[PDB]
C-alpha cells in the first residue's frame, strides 16, 4: 500500500538508528534476523508493518533503511551487533575518513565520494515501495557527516523526490552543555541548506533530555543508550497511525502544516508522556487529563527553551492506547483555559489531534512505567527564537576572530559562503518576528480569512 | 582501515616508541614475537589502525625506526617486543647528529633520508587508508629534532591531505639536557610550524613532578616516563582504535582544537594518576577524573595553564561511563573556572568516549589542552636562543653544516612573531566596539 524510508547519517544518526529499529521490532514482534515468529496474516492485508518493513524471501522482513558515516567503526558496530542480520548489507554504507566535524568535508570533499552510491541504494529502495509517502531521517546536525552529508543528501533527493514528505530529526546544540567547538558553524551551514529542502525539522536536545531522565524518569546517570531509546518514542508515536489502526490518523502530508505555521518556521519542539520510573508508576496513577497537562510544562520539553518566553503557533497531539475522544477533547479544553499557555492571535484553532488503538509496547525487563495509555505532543513555538539567538551569536563571536575558518577554506568553502549563511540567520531572526504582533494585514496573515 | 604510520627518531624518540610498542601491543594483547592467542575478538578485529598481518596468523607494527647511530636500535632489538618489527624498517647511519640540528637536517640525515622515505612510501602504500604520520622525537637534542624535521619536510610535501603529528619532548625550564637545546628548539620549530597539524610540548620536568607528586615514585626513571608518555599516545587514539558512545579520530579532534593555523602546540594530560599507596583511599569517578584533568599540577607541560587562557580543550574518556556525568562535569568546569577560558571561543570543549578502558583501571581520561600560557615555553627558548646567539656561542658547529647566520636570525625572528601571535589572541575581548558618530545632520528643526 504505502511506505516510509529511514535514513541515519553521522554518528548520532547511526546510534539512534540502533535504538529506533530496536523499538520498531519490539512494537511489531520481529526477531533480530527479520523473521516474524508469531505471524498470522491472510496475506495482502493491513498489516501496516509493510510501511516500515520490506518482505524478503520466505518471510524475512527488512527495515526500509539506509545508514552512513564516513568513519567505518560506527557502521561496523551495526554490522556486528544484535541486529546485524536485520539489515541488508548494502544498506550499511561507509567512507574512508570522517568528515572531522567540518561540514565542508560532509558536503564537498569527502561527501562526494558516497553520494551517488547513497542515492543508487535509495533508488533501489523506493523502486521497491508501493506508494512511498516520504523520508524520515536521523542526523548529527552539528557534526561532520551529520551536518555536511545530510544537507548534501537533502539537496540531492529534492531534485528527484520533490513531491515526497522530506522530514528530518536533528540533535541540536545546548544552552550550557558542549560536545564540540565548531558545533554552531555546522548548525548554521546545515540550517542554511535544509531550509530550502526539508518539509519539517524536529529538533531535540541532549541537555534537555538528560534533565527529564534525571527528574521524571529518575535515571541516576543516563547514557547515550538510554537517551536514544527515549528519543525513539517521538518517531514511534508519530508513526503509530502508520503501523496500527486508530479512531483518528495522520499521514506525513499532515504534519507539514499542522506543525508549520508559515514555511520558514518549520521547527517544532516535542515530548512524550508519562515519562516515569517503575517505582513512580507503581506509587501513583495518571489519567489522560494529567498526561495532556504534563505535555505543556516547561520542565517536560525535549528542548531547553521555556515556552513562556514565547507563544504557541501549531500543535499535534498523538494519543496511543486505552483512551477515548470524549475525555481527550476535554483535556485539550484544559490547555485552552490556563492562560499560563499563550498561543498566537493568528492561531485560535491551534490543536491537531490523532488517536491510535495500539498501546506502547512494554520494553524488555519491564523497565518503564506500566501505563497502557501514553501521549506524544509536538509544537511550533516562538520560544525557539531564544535557542537560535545563542547559536547565531556564537557564530558572531568566532567569525570576528575567524576562529577555525581555515579548515572550511581548507576543503573548499569561501568566506562568501559562511557570510551568506549568517545573513539568512539574521533573516530567520526576522521571520520569528513577523508574528510578534496582533496585526492582520495581508503579508503575515490574511485580511480575507477568519479562524 | 584508517591507518596511522609511526616514526621513532633519534635516542629519545626511539625509546618513547620502544615503550609505545610494549604498551599498545599489551593493550591489543600481542605476544612478544608478533603472535596472538589473546581473549577478545574485538581486540584483534580493529588492530590494523597500527598493525599489518604477516602470513600464517602473524602481526607487524606500522613503525619506522630512525637513527644516525648504531646505539639505541641495538637495544630495541634485544628488549621486550624487539621481535615484532620488520627488520627492513631499521634504516641507520654511522655518524650521529652530535646534538646538532643542521647535521641531522643538512648533512648526515640528508645523506640517509631518501633511504628512509623509501620505507615511509612502502608502508604508506601498504596502508588500507593512510590516516596520519606520527613521530616520537625531541626538540632540544640533535637527532630527533634534526632528522625528524627533514622527514616531516619530505613527507608533508608527498602527502598534503593526511594528518601530520609530532609527540615531541621539549626543553625544561630550569636545568638542561644538552647546552645547545635553545638553538635546536628554534631551528626545528622553524620547519615544523608550517609542516604539522598537531604538535606536543612534553616537559620531562613536569613528568618528574607527576612521578613523585601524584604517582608517588621513589626513584623515578625513563621506564616510568615513557609509560606515562605512551599512555597518552594510545589514549588519544582510543576513539579510533575501538568502539564507544563517541568515536572520534585525530583530525576530528584537531579541527576543534586549532583556531588559527599556528596555534597547534598542545598541553597533554591524563587521569587518573593515583599511586599504588592511595588507590584504596580514592574513588575513580568522573568528578575525581575531571578534577585531576584540570589540576595545574597534573599538567604534563611547562606551566600552570592559569598563566594564560584555554583557547580549546578536548577530553577523550575511556571505559563505561554516563555521558551525562561527563557532560555535567565539563559544564561545571566551564562555569566555575570560566576565567581559565578564551571568551570569543564560546564553549572551548570537544568530548569523545571509548567503551574500552586501559589496563588495570575502572576508567580514565586523556586530555589535550590549548592555552595561550604555552608562550612560557616560547618566551624562554627565544630568549635563551638570543643569549648564546648574541655572543655567538657554539655557532661553527652548525655553520660547518651548510648554515648561514641569516637562517639563525630569520628563525629567532619567526619565534618572536609566533609568541606575539599567541599573545595577540591572549586576553582579547569577546566584545568589539562601535562608533560614537551621528546620523544625518544635527539641528533642533
Ligand atoms: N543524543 C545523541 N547525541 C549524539 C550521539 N552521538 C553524537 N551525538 C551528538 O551529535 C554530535 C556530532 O557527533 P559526531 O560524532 O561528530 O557526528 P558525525 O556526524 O559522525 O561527525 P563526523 O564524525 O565528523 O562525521 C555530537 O557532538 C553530539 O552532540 C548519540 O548517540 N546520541
Ligand atoms: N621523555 C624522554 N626524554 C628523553 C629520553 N631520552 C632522552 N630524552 C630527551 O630528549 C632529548 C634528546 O633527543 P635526541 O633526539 O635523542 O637527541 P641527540 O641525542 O642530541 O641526538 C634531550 O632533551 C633529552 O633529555 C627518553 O627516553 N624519554
Ligand atoms: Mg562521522
Amino acid at each position: 500500500m504505502r511506505e516510509c524510508i529511514s535514513i541515519h547519517v553521522g554518528q548520532a544518526g547511526v546510534q539512534i538508528g540502533n535504538a529506533c529499529w530496536e523499538l520498531y521490532c519490539l512494537e511489531h514482534g520481529i526477531q533480530p534476523d527479520g523473521q516474524m515468529p508469531s505471524d498470522k496474516t491472510i496475506g495482502g492485508g493491513d498489516d501496516s508493518f509493510n510501511t516500515f518493513f520490506s518482505e524478503t524471501g520466505a518471510g524475512k522482513h527488512v527495515p526500509r533503511a539506509v545508514f552512513v558515516d564516513l568513519e567505518p567503526t560506527v557502521i561496523d558496530e551495526v554490522r556486528t551487533g544484535t541486529y546485524r542480520q536485520l539489515f541488508h548489507p548494502e544498506q550499511l554504507i561507509t567512507g574512508k575518513e570522517d568528515a572531522a566535524n567540518n561540514y565542508a568535508r560532509g558536503h564537498y570533499t569527502i561527501g562526494k565520494e558516497i553520494i551517488d552510491l547513497v542515492l543508487d541504494r535509495i533508488r533501489k529502495l523506493a523502486d521497491q515501495c508501493t506508494g512511498l509517502q516520504g523520508f524520515l531521517v536521523f542526523h548529527s546536525f552539528g557534526g561532520g557527516t551529520g551536518s555536511g552529508f545530510t544537507s548534501l543528501l537533502m539537496e540531492r533527493l529534492s531534485v528527484d523526490y520533490g513531491k515526497k514528505s522530506k522530514l528530518e530529526f536533528s540533535i541540536y546544540p545546548a544552552p550550557q552543555v558542549s560536545t564540540a567547538v565548531v558545533e554552531p558553524y555546522n548548525s548554521i551551514l546545515t540550517t542554511h541548506t535544509t531550509l530550502e529542502h526539508s518539509d519539517c525539522a524536529f529538533m531535540v536536545d541532549n541537555e534537555a533530555i538528560y534533565d527529564i531522565c534525571r527528574r521524571n524518569l529518575d535515571i541516576e546517570r543516563p547514557t547515550y543508550t538510554n537517551l536514544n531509546r527515549l528519543i525513539s518514542q517521538i518517531v514511534s508515536s508519530i508513526t503509530a497511525s502508520l503501523r496500527f489502526d486508530g479512531a483518528l490518523n495522520v499521514d506525513l502530508t499532515e504534519f507539514q502544516t499542522n506543525l508549520v505555521p508559515y514555511p520558514r518556521i518549520h521547527f517544532p519542539l516535542a515530548t512524550y508522556a508519562p515519562v516515569i520510573s517503575a517505582e513512580k508508576a507503581y506509587h501513583e496513577q495518571l489519567s489522560v487529563a494529567e498526561i495532556t497537562n504534563a505535555c505543556f510544562e516547561p520542565a517536560n520539553q525535549m528542548v531547553k527553551c521555556d515556552p513562556r518566553h514565547g507563544k504557541y503557533m501549531a500543535c499535534c497531539l498523538l494519543y496511543r492506547g486505552d483512551v477515548v475522544p470524549k475525555d481527550v477533547n476535554a483535556a485539550i479544553a484544559t490547555i485552552k483555559t490556563k492562560r499560563s499557555i499563550q498561543f498566537v492571535d493568528w492561531c485560535p484553532t491551534g490543536f491537531k489531534v490523532g488517536i491510535n488503538y495500539q498501546p506502547p509496547t512494554v520494553v524488555p525487563g519491564g523497565d518503564l512505567a506500566k501505563v497502557q495509555r501514553a501521549v506524544c505532543m509536538l509544537s511550533n513555538t516562538t520560544a525557539i527564537a531564544e535557542a537560535w539567538a545563542r547559536l547565531d551569536h556564537k557564530f558572531d563571536l568566532m567569525y570576528a576572530k575567524r576562529a577555525f575558518v581555515h579548515w572550511y577554506v581548507g576543503e573548499g568553502m569561501e568566506e562568501g559562503e559562511f557570510s551568506e549563511a549568517r545573513e539568512d540567520m539574521a533573516a530567520l531572526e526576522k521571520d520569528y518576528e513577523e508574528v510578534g504582533v496582533d496585526s492582520v494585514e495581508g503579508e503575515g496573515e490574511e485580511e480575507g480569512e477568519e479562524y | 582501515m584508517r591507518e596511522i604510520v609511526h616514526i621513532q627518531a633519534g635516542q629519545c624518540g626511539n625509546q618513547i616508541g620502544a615503550k609505545f610498542w610494549e604498551v599498545i601491543s599489551d593493550e591489543h594483547g600481542i605476544d612478544p614475537t608478533g603472535s596472538y592467542h589473546g581473549d577478545s575478538d574485538l581486540q584483534l578485529e580493529r588492530i590494523n589502525v597500527y598493525y599489518n598481518e604477516a602470513a600464517g596468523n602473524k602481526y607487524v607494527p606500522r613503525a619506522i625506526l630512525v637513527d644516525l647511530e648504531p646505539g639505541t636500535m641495538d637495544s630495541v632489538r634485544s628488549g621486550p617486543f624487539g621481535q615484532i618489527f620488520r627488520p627492513d624498517n631499521f634504516v641507520f647511519g654511522q655518524s650521529g647528529a652530535g646534538n646538532n640540528w643542521a647535521k641531522g637536517h643538512y648533512t648526515e640525515g640528508a645523506e640517509l633520508v631518501d633511504s628512509v622515505l623509501d620505507v615511509v612510501r612502502k608502508e604508506s602504500e601498504s596502508c588500507d587508508c593512510l590516516q596520519g604520520f606520527q613521530l616520537t622525537h625531541s626538540l632540544g637534542g640533535g637527532t630527533g629534532s634534526g632528522m625528524g624535521t627533514l622527514l616531516i619536510s619530505k613527507i608533508r610535501e608527498e602527502y598534503p591531505d593526511r594528518i601530520m603529528n609530532t609527540f615531541s619532548v621539549v626543553p625544561s625550564p630550569k636545568v638542561s639536557d644538552t647546552v645547545v637545546e635553545p638553538y635546536n628548539a628554534t631551528l626545528s620549530v622553524h620547519q615544523l610550524v608550517e609542516n604539522t597539524d598537531e604538535t606536543y610540548c612534553i616537559d620531562n620536568e613536569a613528568l618528574y613532578d607527576i612521578c613523585f607528586r601524584t604517582l608517588k615514585l621513589t626513584t623515578p626513571t625513563y621506564g616510568d616516563l615513557n609509560h606515562l608518555v605512551s599512555a597518552t599516545m594510545s589514549g588519544v587514539t582510543t576513539c579510533l582504535r575501538f568502539p564507544g558512545q563517541l568515536n572520534a579520530d585525530l583530525r576530528k579532534l584537531a579541527v576543534n582544537m586549532v583556531p588559527f593555523p599556528r596555534l597547534h602546540f598542545f598541553m597533554p594530560g591524563f587521569a587518573p594518576l593515583t599511586s599504588r599507596g592511595s588507590q584504596q583511599y580514592r574513588a575513580l569517578t568522573v568528578p575525581e577524573l575531571t578534577q585531576q584533568m584540570f589540576d595545574a599540577k597534573n599538567m604534563m607541560a611547562a606551566c600552570d595553564p592559569r598563566h594564560g587562557r584555554y583557547l580549546t580543550v578536548a577530553a577523550v574518556f575511556r571505559g563505561r561511563m554516563s555521558m551525562k556525568e561527563v557532560d555535567e562535569q565539563m559544564l561545571n568546569v566551564q562555569n566555575k573556572n570560566s576565567s581559565y577560558f578564551v571568551e570569543w571561543i564560546p564553549n572551548n570543549v570537544k568530548t569523545a568516549v571509548c567503551d574500552i578502558p586501559p589496563r588495570g583501571l575502572k576508567m580514565s581520561a586523556t586530555f589535550i589542552g590549548n592555552s595561550t600560557a604555552i608562550q612560557e615555553l616560547f618566551k624562554r627558548i627565544s630568549e635563551q636562543f638570543t643569549a648564546m646567539f648574541r655572543r655567538k656561542a657554539f655557532l661553527h658547529w652548525y655553520t660547518g653544516e651548510g648554515m648561514d647566520e641569516m637562517e639563525f636570525t630569520e628563525a629567532e625572528s619567526n619565534m618572536n612573531d609566533l609568541v606575539s601571535e599567541y599573545q595577540q589572541y591572549q586576553d582579547a575581548t569577546a566584545d568589539e566596539q562601535g562608533e560614537f558618530e551621528e546620523e544625518g545632520e544635527e539641528d533642533e528643526a
